[PDB]
């Protein structure tokens, strides 16, 4: 291939002459350290050095990829495996088609299953055993002390939540790491990968090199600080979250302070505080309980919402399945664990079975799920903000009976629960009244009736913004809450 | 002395773990050294003994700080510093990589030992190891001024929107070159280029504001990028030949007037 | 390659036959004769020569064992041979080969360290046996394939064990059991399998090590690993007077009060000392404790400081825990389909300390195998036509919460907690906690709560008055009391003890012998930590007290006045 000769030689070029501190010097002197090996280059460089260069090596990757090692290798040795980053287009699973072989592309997708490290050869050293000739430097189509192996892993991933359309099973792709690429992705994470789609005897196989996981605009800046600077921010935030929902504003502080969350702390014995809160809503029917969860759903993009009764116990926090190909046990992911660092929300929580909700306790608390079950032991990080929706014991709370008569829910549950609001339906006139020009004027202006102080964006950076930090407490806010927990624990739900 | 006579032994301790570590590929980390002489002694290993070490023979060792030594499922940040250790080896004339065969490792200790002696003819100090990298009249005034600022924002609002997407073209514009070389295509729709564009760009948006934006860039330049409306759809053709340094000027200098 | 030479590899093999004949110890004894009399006088087949030794006096073998395994060994072998038939002609008769073992190799390395650049190398690993075949015989010899997964101690929280597969030949062979833990020395080689290759479509490499030298990682090692300036630090705390005191109030720091929880655990942590008169009947060294409490009480805490301290530890919940899941089961192996057992998480709690969290949530089904090895410490398998007995001597410590949620203290404590009579009587120490409204005990809990959140903020980062001891100087205290100490009980008076026994059936009838079983190994556990060989009948006064308070804390309102009492002479 002449061209592959052309694409080694401005590779070449590119790796002398980019720069006024050529970057790669560095890296390439380091890559004569024997446990380094793998060479990372940013694509916006190749792109920005060249463009002819560029979108061929963005065509025929496979093409010129042994090129590129060789060109690698002459480097290096004037004075190894190449690795791409920072590609700026993403795709889908179900974009893969045929038309995209050979192509340099970056596919985002959750590691569901891994599998052990595996040595591969690639150039083997032959001795025939009729005449006793050595048959050096053979290539594999998919003497072992002069021939050459490769570390290798098996990936197994699955289809995001967020792509994935309506009524439509989350297909599966294998992919392919090797050397430094190897045991750098962890099961249950979400990661993007930088490769090709190669054709395996057919079967569809993804071959991978590299793996995902200040610099703001001026003007976005700008807003994050003077929006922070409002003094009304608490309540503007309150009404802009609720546009539609009209009064019950104590539940609307209590879901934005979760979604705020505190920090979380692990002691010098080993133990873990969790940060996190969980809040429960009981009430009557005619109040509006599922708009806030379809509302929380549909801001947060990391929020998972689910049924009560039409769960089980393993499919909220795993499952043990045996692999077919495998023929051994392997464990299948929940929606507790798939809502890692986020907020699941629970519907109709009181028709599940006392069975589901003994599994819940250990994830309530603890924020791990640990399985014992037919010789497979592991534990598993569940570090989620449970928000959970109920009705009393009959429809109508029924005030001839006490509070915790009519609420059909286990201590332990109560107590783990920081927020726990009860909502009772009134006869009043003027509430009628306001409940019924809002819902008619959503009804006939649909769009023309919303006013929102912050976009949403905006509200989801500064969240972002604010989150990573860790504010320290004072010790007037220390004797503070010293005498005001004195005070409430003096006075069902024992505290 | 008794305590020199512990420095030599412990001397050649470290000189037999790092040839057993070097000679097999494989980077000698301080805490892998200290778990060996640990072993192999049973006594108190630490970094004062290297610096009085380095004190004694500073030509045995070269040491270092890096980054991005595998430590293997052990848990360990990669923004952790990590002593390293490399031994000073004369080249052979060979050509081979050098290695601490036997008969170097005892000139070593031998080397260590002369010192030590040349000292007492004479507590070792330690070397520096390389350290890791009326309320009314306020009031009426405040009115005023709120009064004097609603008279200077009774301009468009936006007038200022279209500054504040202005200088988000650019990397857009970036990205829109990138989409349309990466789907090998003429022409593409409007829904299709939107949705790979906020699924491919830096800051969540709507599909409105990236339409919005796309109007903006054909109606500042239509030489690079033109628009055609066939049947009920506006398709999008660019122009991949031309400068993106031009174009960055240009817009540049675009933003600049409209400033 | 260089070692095939003909001779460097005859004269290698003259040196060794000199070492082995012409070696002197440090006492002026030539060790290798002794041995292969002693061999000689078993009719073994192996030998077992120190790395270390060959070390010290050739280097250069030394260098070559690694690079060259299989011909430097094969080699060596022969060299044994000649030099047995030499010294013992008649040898020959009772063996045809024998082989050398390598023992103590300095470079240990564990089942995740393994890469390619270990292949065709040998390899010092450690971790535990999951399951093993039967004896093959080979047209050639022996054969043994076991299964190794690493040790859970060692594993990292949220990571699955790794297994391997290690191949044991003639004197190996059946040298050890499933659920025992063991280091090996053996070569890293590789395996061509062409299923592999078709599955995973390319090659690949089946790596199994196949063990040279195999030694049982009891805590002598351990012990061997001791400092001297760890033992000398132990020993000064154990001369304190104090000693106690500090050893109860070190534990659990960052929890408030609740000092008899606390000192039951950490006496049933200490354990006793397993006895087995006349080979007849064993009586069990372990302390059982069930913890039953009101909720609020930060059980699960504790259960997880436990978790972390203790050097061999596994948690278990009640819902994921079966009793398939906690035994040993038979199962039939997915590529050779014979039938194979796979430890459950009491055995591998063998030697170490077993927690059940929720043990009320327990199956009955699933409680009926626990009796028996809370009794014997051990268990017996009959499933598939395969009959075999497997080690379970552990310390369990159970949690459990009273049915409502709340402790009634107008109802016996075998009233409020759903498990059986005997459940309750395999268990040692009983410790019930309640939850009372005391503003004063509201104010040191908020007041030590708080200080604790200010103290462990990552930006930052008693009752008996005494400073608590550091984490590891406690855990290295722990390992060499447990691996030095064997108390005698030769100075105690039996004549009290049959009093307070005869006053205890006549105030438990109104309302056993392993209750006196319990408080003797709970004597001996106390002598064990204040490092003493003989046992002081303040041991026993402190026992008595214990047990005492565990006792009536178990009874109804109306009657523990009266038993206290009657028994305010023991409480005093
Ligand atoms: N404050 C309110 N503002 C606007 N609409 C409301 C309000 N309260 C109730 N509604 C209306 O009442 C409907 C009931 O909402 P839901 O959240 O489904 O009720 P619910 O309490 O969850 O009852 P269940 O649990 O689904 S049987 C909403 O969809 C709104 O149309
Ligand atoms: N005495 C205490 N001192 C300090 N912190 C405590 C104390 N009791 C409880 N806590 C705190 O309360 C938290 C929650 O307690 P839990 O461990 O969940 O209660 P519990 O007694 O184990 O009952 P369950 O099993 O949860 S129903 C713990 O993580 C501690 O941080
Ligand atoms: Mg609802
Ligand atoms: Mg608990």
């Amino acid at each position: 291939d002449e061209v592959a000769e052309k694409c080694q030689k401005l590779f070449l070029d590119f790796l002398e002459e980019f720069q006024g501190e050529i970057k790669y010097l560095q890296l390439a002197e380091e890559l004569i350290r024997p446990e380094r090996n793998t060479l990372v280059v940013s694509f916006v460089d190749l792109e920005q050095f060249n463009q002819q260069l560029s979108t061929t090596i963005q065509e025929e990757f496979y093409r010129v990829y042994p090129y590129l090692c060789r060109a690698l290798k002459t480097f290096v040795k004037d004075r190894f495996y190449v690795a791409f980053q920072d590609l700026p287009t993403r795709h889908k699973i179900r974009e893969l088609t045929s038309s995209r072989i050979g192509l340099l592309t970056r596919i985002s997708g959750q590691v569901v299953r891994t599998h052990p490290v595996h040595p591969e050869l690639v150039s083997g050293t032959f001795l025939c055993l009729d005449c006793q000739t050595v048959i050096r430097d053979v290539e594999q189509q998919f003497d072992t002390n002069k021939s050459r192996f490769v570390d290798f892993q098996k990936v197994r991933i699955q289809e995001t939540q967020a792509e994935l359309p309506r009524g439509s099973i989350p297909r599966s792709l294998e992919v392919i790491l090797r050397a430094e690429a190897v045991e750098s992705a962890q099961a249950g994470d979400k990661c993007d990968f930088t490769g090709t789609l190669i054709v395996v005897p057919y079967r569809l196989v993804f071959l991978a090199c590299c793996v995902a996981p200040n610099q703001m605009t001026v003007k976005e800046w700008e807003k994050v600080f003077e929006m922070s600077q409002d003094k009304n921010l608490y309540h503007n935030l309150c009404t802009s979250l609720f546009p539609t929902i009209h009064g019950n504003d104590e539940v609307k502080r209590g879901v934005l302070l979760m979604l705020f969350g505190g920090v979380p702390k692990t002691t010098g014995e080993g133990t873990s505080l969790r940060g996190d809160i969980n809040v429960c809503i009981v009430g009557d029917p005619s109040t509006a309980k599922s708009q806030f969860l379809k509302h929380v759903e549909e801001f947060s993009p990391r929020a998972v919402y689910t049924s009560g009764k039409a769960s089980s116990a393993a499919g909220l926090t795993a499952a043990v399945v045996r692999d077919e190909e495998s023929h051994e046990f392997v464990i299948e992911a929940g929606a507790l664990m798939l809502a890692d660092n986020g907020v699941c929300c629970i519907d109709e929580f009181d028709k599940m079975d006392v069975r589901d909700q003994v599994a819940i306790h250990e994830a309530m608390e603890q924020q791990t799920i640990s399985i014992t079950k037919a010789g497979v032991k592991a534990t598993l990080n569940a570090r989620t903000s449970i928000l959970a929706a109920a009705n009393p014991i009959s429809g109508h709370y029924d005030r001839s009976k006490s509070l915790k008569q009519n609420i059909n829910l286990s201590a332990p549950i109560m107590s783990r629960f920081d927020l726990f609001f009860i909502l009772v339906d009134e006869c009043n006139e003027v509430t009628d009244y306001a409940i019924a020009r809002r819902i008619v004027d959503l009804h006939s202006r649909i769009e023309e009736s919303i006013d929102r102080v912050y976009s949403l964006d905006d509200i989801r950076r500064y969240l972002l913004f604010a989150r990573q930090f860790k504010p320290k407490i004072s010790k007037e806010s220390e004797d503070f809450i010293v005498e005001q927990y004195k005070h409430l624990r003096q006075r069902s739900w024992r505290i | 002395p008794y305590k020199y006579q512990v420095l030599a032994e412990m001397f050649r301790s470290m000189d037999t773990i790092v040839g057993m570590l070097h000679n097999r590929s494989e980077t000698p980390t301080f805490a892998k050294v200290q778990r060996g002489v640990q072993d192999m002694m049973r006594r108190r290993f630490e970094e004062c003994n290297v610096g009085q070490i380095k004190t004694v023979y500073p030509a045995s060792y070269r040491f270092r700080q890096e980054r991005s030594v595998p430590t293997f499922k052990d848990g360990t940040r990669r923004s952790d510093y990590q002593l390293t250790i490399e031994p000073l080896l004369e080249q052979e004339a060979d050509g081979a990589a050098p290695q601490l065969t036997a008969s170097r490792l005892l000139q070593r200790r031998q080397i260590f030992s002369q010192k030590l002696v040349e000292h007492v003819k004479e507590d070792i100090e330690p070397a520096a190891l390389p350290q890791p990298p009326s309320q009314d009249l306020l009031e009426r005034i405040r009115a005023k001024e709120a009064q004097k600022q609603l008279a200077q924002m009774t301009r468009c609002p936006e007038q200022e929107q279209r500054l504040q997407r202005l200088e988000r073209l650019p990397e857009l514009a970036r990205v829109l070159r990138s989409v349309f070389v990466s789907e090998r295509k003429p022409a593409l729709s409007m829904e299709v280029a939107c949705a790979r564009m906020v699924g491919s760009c830096c800051t969540i948006m709507s599909p409105g504001e990236m339409e919005k934006h796309l109007l903006l860039l054909s109606e500042l330049l239509p030489d690079w990028l033109s628009l055609h409306r066939i049947r009920t759809d506006t398709y999008v053709k660019l122009d991949k030949a031309a400068d993106l340094a031009h174009i960055t000027a240009r817009l540049a200098h675009q933003t600049r007037a409209e400033e | 390659e260089w070692v095939s030479m003909a001779g460097p590899r005859l004269e290698i093999h003259h040196r060794f036959k000199n070492f082995l004949r012409t070696h002197v110890d440090s006492h002026g004894h030539n060790v290798f004769k002794e041995r292969i009399s002693d061999m000689c006088k078993e009719n073994r087949e192996s030998l077992v020569v120190n790395y270390e030794d060959l070390a010290a006096r050739e280097h250069v073998l030394a260098y070559f064992l690694p690079e060259a395994p299989a011909e430097l060994l094969q080699i060596f072998d022969e060299a044994a041979l000649e030099v047995v038939l030499a010294m013992y002609p008649k040898y020959d008769r009772i063996t045809n080969h024998i082989h050398v073992r390598i023992s103590h190799l300095p470079l240990v390395e564990e089942l995740r360290s393994l890469r390619q650049l270990h292949l065709n190398q040998l390899i010092r690993t450690s971790g535990v046996v999951t399951s093993c075949t039967g004896v093959l015989p080979q047209l050639s010899q022996n054969y043994q394939r076991i299964r190794i997964q690493e040790s859970p101690g060692k594993v990292a929280a949220g990571r699955l064990p790794r297994s391997k597969d290690a191949i044991l030949l003639a004197d190996l062979v059946d040298s050890c059991k499933p659920g025992d833990e063991i280091e090996l020395t053996g070569i890293y080689h590789n395996n061509y399998d062409g299923s592999l290759n078709t599955a995973n479509g390319f090659p690949v490499f089946a790596t199994v090590i196949l063990a040279n030298h195999v030694a049982k990682k009891d805590n002598k090692v351990a012990v061997g690993e001791l400092t001297d300036e760890d033992v000398k630090m132990i020993t000064s705390l154990s001369k304190d007077q104090q000693i106690g005191e500090k050893i109860f109030a070190s534990i659990a720091p960052s929890i408030y009060g609740h000092e008899d929880i606390k000192r039951g655990l950490a006496l049933a942590l200490f354990g006793g000392e397993p006895k087995n008169p006349g080979g007849k009947h064993k009586v069990r060294g372990d302390i059982n404790v069930l913890l039953c409490g009101d909720p609020g009480t930060a059980k699960s805490q504790f259960l997880k400081y436990i978790e972390k301290v203790s050097s061999r530890a596994i948690f278990t919940t009640g819902q994921g825990a079966s009793a398939v899941g906690l035994t040993a089961y038979v199962q039939r192996h997915p590529v050779s389909r014979e039938w194979t057992l796979e430890a459950g998480a009491l055995v591998l709690a063998d030697r170490g300390v077993c927690l059940i969290d929720e043990f009320d949530k327990m199956n009955d089904q699933d409680r009926t195998s626990i009796h028996e090895a809370m009794e014997q410490q051990s268990i017996s398998i009959s499933k598939a036509g395969i009959v075999t007995s497997l080690q379970a001597r552990c310390t369990v410590i159970a949690a459990a919460n009273p049915i409502g949620g709340r402790y009634d203290p107008s109802l016996t404590f075998s009233e409020n907690v759903d498990l059986t009579e005997p459940i309750i009587s395999r268990f040692d120490i009983l410790c019930v906690v309640r939850d009372t409204v005391d503003p004063v005990q509201d104010e040191m809990l908020a007041r030590f709560v708080v200080g604790s959140h200010v103290r462990h903020h990552p930006s930052n980062k008693n009752t008996y008055g005494v400073e608590p001891l550091p984490q590891e100087v406690l855990k290295k205290y722990i390992i060499y009391a447990k691996e030095r100490v064997h108390p005698k009980l030769n100075q105690m008076d039996q004549d009290k003890v049959a009093k307070m026994y005869s006053d205890l059936r006549k105030e438990s009838m109104a309302t056993t012998v392993r209750h006196i079983e319990s408080m003797i190994r709970m004597a001996e556990a106390h002598a064990r930590i204040h490092l003493r060989d003989y046992v002081i009948e303040d041991d026993v006064n402190m026992a008595i007290r214990v047990m005492l308070e565990s006792f009536i804390d178990t009874q109804k309102f109306s009657v523990m006045r009266s038993m206290r009492k009657t028994f305010a002479r023991y409480l005093s």
